[PDB]
Formats: C-alpha cells, structure tokens, sequence
C-alpha cells in the first residue's frame, strides 16, 4: 500500500517468497547446465535454509538477519508468539459502534 | 491461491527438530543421523543388493571411495531429501506392523 | 584436581582446543589461532580496558 | 585423501547447519596449483576440444546440413542479419560474399566429387577413404563461430539420440520378451548390421528357450525397418558412429574432468575476490553462488596462446557477475541495470 | 455456508495443484513507472 508521504509498505513475507523462487529459478539455470557437484549441493541446501526459513523462521539457533538490523519475523510467528492472530482476531477482535 | 514448480524436494522443518522427530519415530533410527543425512553431511544406503549393508547405514566421504571402487551395479545411495523420500516410498508398513 | 581433569601438556594442545572452543567447522592452524589469541587478549586497538 | 583430517573436524562439530562453515570446510581439500601446472590442464582442454571436433569432422553429413542451412539463408536474394554473424570467421594457426564465393567454390567442388565417388567399389574403399580424410582436412580449416558449431553439436545430439532411442527399444523389447543373452546378440549385432540372417540364424539354433518368439515378430522385424530407414537416409554403419560417439564422449569427460579440477583448485579465488563485494546489498551466499557461475562463465571462454594469467583475465567477469547479480533485484521493486 | 465438523489432513501435492489456479514464473512484483503489475 502507498502511504500518505509517498512511502511503501511490503512485508517481509515478499522477501522470503522473492528469494525462494529467485533460488528456485537459479537452481533451474544450474540443473539445465553442465554443473559442478559442490555448486549443485550448495545451491540445494541453499534452497533448502530458505524454504524451511519460510515455513518458520528464527526457532534455531541462527536466523536471517540483515533486513532492518533486527531479527526476522516469519509466517508462523504471526500465529505462536505474544503477536497472536488468533488472540488478536478470532477469539476477540475490534468491534464497531462504543464509546469510554 | 497459486503454485510454486519446486524442482529439489525440500523436508518440513515442523518435523526434523520438533519434538520429537517423527520422522525417527516412524523409521527406527536416532535423529542425529537424520540432522547429518538431511545437511549433505554423509550418504546413507537405501537398498543394496548385496550382503555387505543393510537399510539405514550411513557412509562417510570415505568409505563411499573405499567401498565404491571394489564392488557395483547393485548399489543405490543418494544424498539429501531424495533418500529419504525413495526410503520412504520403497517401505511396508503391514510387514513391520506383523514384526512389531 | 584441574591437572588432573585436564589431559593438555604444551601450548600445542591447549591452542586447538581453545580455536575448536571459538569457532567449530575448521581445521585446526597454529597461525590463525595464535593471532586470533593476540588479537583478542593482548590487542590495544581492538581490545580497550578503560 | 583428505578425509581422515575432516572426520576428525566433524566429530567436533556439534551438528552445524550454517552453510558458510560447511562450504569452506568442503572447499578446502584441494590445495592450490601451481603457475605452469594448469598449462597441462590446457593441454587436456585442447586435446579434448580437439577429439570431439575431429568427431564432428568425421560425420559425413555435417557438411550437408551446413550447405542446407547456407542455402536457406542464401535463398531470399538479400540478407545481412545477425545470423550470417553467427558462421564461419575462421582462425588463422568484416566478412563479404566475394571470399564467400571464393572460398566456397573449391568446398562445393570437393563436396560434388566426393558424393559421386560413394558407390564406386565399395563403401569404405580405400581411395574413396583417402576421399574422406581429404575432404575432413578440408572442413577443420574452416572452424565455426561457437553459437552455429554448439547448434550443430545439438543436431547431432538428437541425431544421436534417435539412434541410440531405436536401439535400447529394440533392445529393451528383445530383453523383455524373450530374454536374451548378450553373448549371443553381441556378436551378431557387431557382425551383421544389414539384413534379418542373424534372425534366421537364431530361428535355425534350436534354444528352446527361444519359442517365445513368434507373436513378438510382427514387432521385430517392424523395428528393424526404422533402421533399415535411418541406413537409407545416412548410409553408415552402426560400429563407426558408435566409435564415433565413443571418442566425442572421451573429448567432452576430458574437459569435463579438467574444469572440475580447475573449479576444485579456485573456489578460493572466487571467494577471496566475492568477500570484498559485500556492502549490504544481499546476504552473501547468493554472491557466492553468482561469482561460481562467472568462475565457469571464465573458464568457458579461457585463452591459451595469450601467455597471462588467469585471474586478471576472470576478475572482470566475476565482476561483471557480481554487478549484474546486485543490479537484477536489488529491491523488492524492478528497476533495470542503466537507472 | 453451512459446517458440522473440522477435520484436517495432510494435503495431497496433486490436491493443491487442482486448487492453485495458476504459477508464477518469476518473483518480479509490480513495475516503477506505472503501478501495473
């Protein structure tokens, strides 16, 4: 969404998927080619970090760092943690119509 | 909703490290060798035709040379997310039920 | 009772036990670890003790 | 033969899952060659380069379809694209259509008294093959442009395949029919090639294991006729092209095998030149892996008879890779490589 | 619409193709100078 100054509002979300599917087409470019068998592991465990850092990042002991020098939120923390989907909008939400 | 066409199968990280490894649970080995066949540290024998082996036996860098030059053409092993997947598509469940 | 615990001898075979202790996944040097062990105990311009 | 030193490594290691640890833990088993030692390496590329092109010469019909693809794009009476670009310009050990012709003319003479020499005699008669080797010397003066030669390479490829695809069906079909040993098929498909008396050779041999033979005939004498089609349009042998084959698969594991040497001996170049690209621009790794695909883009295109290094040479497509890899996303937007 | 009971299951992969309508070849979002995608 574009903001009120001009500003843009992504999620890391975009990130995570960008660079999945990047990987996922350079592994594609790398599989079409007569590759070497380091690069091919190397570009599968890549590929591997990043899909099981998109189903839930940041419950090992290292993380993806380096997007706003803090540490990364996921997917799944949108649900386990004290940011709570489920405690911030289903069991108890923001209603219309009050008043203190 | 859409699609991603994912070449090299990537593993579920809700099953490897969560408790309590299912994936040993339902293959009868320790998750250590999992941690180590899963990061592209050492192979791992799925099925050899001879009676050097047995199912679930890890190799190292080197005794996959030492034992690949003396014998062959009866023996299939892989690395990553593939062995396991052809160890799982090539088991029984109703003869190990009859077993246990 | 530490000697006794403690099975190293010279300086050879507590500086690979120390780099192993800093940073596991790597062979072990002597050069390496020696300057790792200057640079982080006995530096002034990365190491300042007010 | 580094493995004892890193069995020692790993039993410290508590089950890293850091992939830059483990990269240069892998990477470090090769050492560094020396400064005349890859000059040995060149001479394997050579060699190898040199045999799968003496493969190619070797095909009689690489000629016929260069003339047919010459024709196609002489043909509409006025052309100067790009893909005239991609023909010959030949080495010596700004092209016009006058020393086309005049380079041409003696080509198309050689090729006119070479096709009409075939069934004089024999087939592969001693004079007609002092034909053949002439008219080979001829065609590997003239070396293409890599983008029409690797295109030719291709054709012969699916050439190759088709061939290869008709044998293992017949194969597989023999196989699973009737089960036959290989020392009986061997050497009749060595020694007949043509016609169907190996097959009433083997009707003539009793092996009552063979009576399972006769609803699967209307099959087998119906694959045979695919090559007896493929034998009509080329006019070659099976053991030739097999020989062939065999030597082009030597010519590529050769170099194969060098550029696995040369990757495994500078990884650390491309690491020591890819971690002083790091300013926060993309985490690293993907740096990594671009800066092994320009090592190979380097090594693709590496000259010999230059007499300079190597790393001078690849430092400015490493580079170029690292540039283009830190301009192509760069963002969560798309913003193109000028702005 | 009307429900009785939750149940939940490991998706098929064919399953999850028959309800992804469509594939996405490259991550590229949307274009700078104009606001298409």
């Amino acid at each position: 969404v574009p903001l009120d100054g001009g500003r843009f509002a992504t999620s890391d979300l975009n990130d995570l998927y960008r660079r999945v599917i990047n990987r996922n087409n350079r592994l594609k470019r790398l599989l079409d080619l007569a590759a070497p068998d380091i690069i091919v592991r190397n570009e599968k465990r890549m590929l591997q970090e990043a899909v099981d850092a998109l189903l839930d990042n940041g419950r090992r002991g290292r993380a993806i760092t380096g997007s706003n020098k803090r540490p990364l939120k996921s997917l799944a923390d949108m649900i386990k943690g004290k940011q709570g989907r489920f405690r911030q909008n289903l069991l108890g939400k923001r209603v219309d119509y009050s008043g203190r | 909703m859409g699609h991603i066409e994912l070449a090299s199968p990537t593993a579920h990280i809700w099953f490897l490290k969560s408790l309590p490894s299912r994936i040993g649970l339902l293959l009868d080995m320790p998750l250590r060798d999992i941690e180590r066949v899963l990061y592209f540290e050492s192979y791992v024998v799925i099925e050899g035709g001879m009676t050097n082996l047995e199912r679930q036996q890890i190799l190292t860098e080197e005794q996959y040379l030492d034992a690949l030059e003396e014998f062959g053409d009866e023996f299939d092993a892989k690395m990553g997310a593939e062995a396991i997947q052809a160890l799982l598509k090539s088991m029984d469940l109703e003869q190990e039920c009859e077993q246990l | 009772e530490t000697l006794r615990v403690d099975p190293t001898n010279d300086r050879l075979s507590a500086l690979v036990e120390i780099y192993r202790m800093m940073r596991p996944g790597e062979p072990p040097t002597r050069e390496a670890a020696e300057s790792l062990f200057e640079n982080l105990f006995f530096s002034e311009d990365r190491y300042d003790l007010s | 033969a580094a493995a004892q030193v890193l069995s020692s490594v790993e039993s410290e290691i508590g089950r890293t899952t850091d992939p830059v640890r483990m990269y240069m833990r892998e990477m470090g088993t090769v050492e560094l060659l020396t400064r005349e030692g890859e000059i040995d390496i060149a001479k394997r590329i050579e060699d190898g380069i040199n045999q799968v092109q003496c493969s190619v010469a070797e095909y009689p019909e690489a000629i016929t379809y260069l003339l047919e693809q010459y024709d196609r794009v002489e043909a509409e009476e006025a052309r100067l694209s790009d893909l005239i670009t991609g023909f010959v310009d030949p080495n010596a050990e700004s092209i016009d259509p006058e020393l086309a012709r005049e380079k041409f003319a003696e080509l198309r003479a050689q090729y006119v008294v070479t096709r009409d020499t075939i069934k004089a005699k024999g087939r592969s008669h001693a004079t007609a093959q002092e034909e053949i080797l002439k008219l080979s010397e001829v065609f590997k003066q003239f070396r293409l442009v890599p983008k029409q030669f690797d295109y030719l390479v291709n054709s012969m490829r699916v050439m190759m395949d088709r061939v290869r695809t008709q044998e293992r069906l017949i194969m597989k079909l023999c196989v699973e029919q009737c089960k036959m040993p290989k020392k009986n098929f061997i050497t009749l498909f060595t020694g007949n090639e043509t016609s169907d008396t190996w097959f009433n050779a083997a009707i003539a041999m009793n092996k009552p294991w063979s009576e399972k033979l006769h609803d699967v005939s209307e099959e087998v004498h119906r694959a045979l006729q695919k090559l007896q089609q493929i034998e009509e349009e080329t006019g070659l042998t099976i053991e030739q092209v097999k020989d062939i084959n065999r030597r082009m698969s030597i010519g590529e594991a050769k170099a194969r095998r060098a550029k696995k040497e040369m990757v495994e001996a500078n990884l650390r170049l491309v690491i020591s030149i890819a971690k002083k690209y790091t300013n926060r621009g993309l985490q690293f790794l993907d740096l990594i892996q671009e800066g092994n695909i320009g090592l190979m883009k380097a090594v693709d295109k590496f000259e010999y008879r230059r007499g300079y290094k190597f790393s001078t040479y690849a430092t400015w497509w490493i580079r170029q890779a690292i540039t283009r890899s830190i301009a192509d996303q760069a963002r969560t937007i798309r913003i193109p490589v000028h702005m | 619409e009307e429900f009785d009971a939750i149940k939940i299951a490991l998706a098929s992969p064919d399953m999850i193709r028959s309800w992804s309508f469509g594939e996405v070849k490259k991550p590229e979002t949307i274009n700078y100078r104009t606001f298409k995608p």
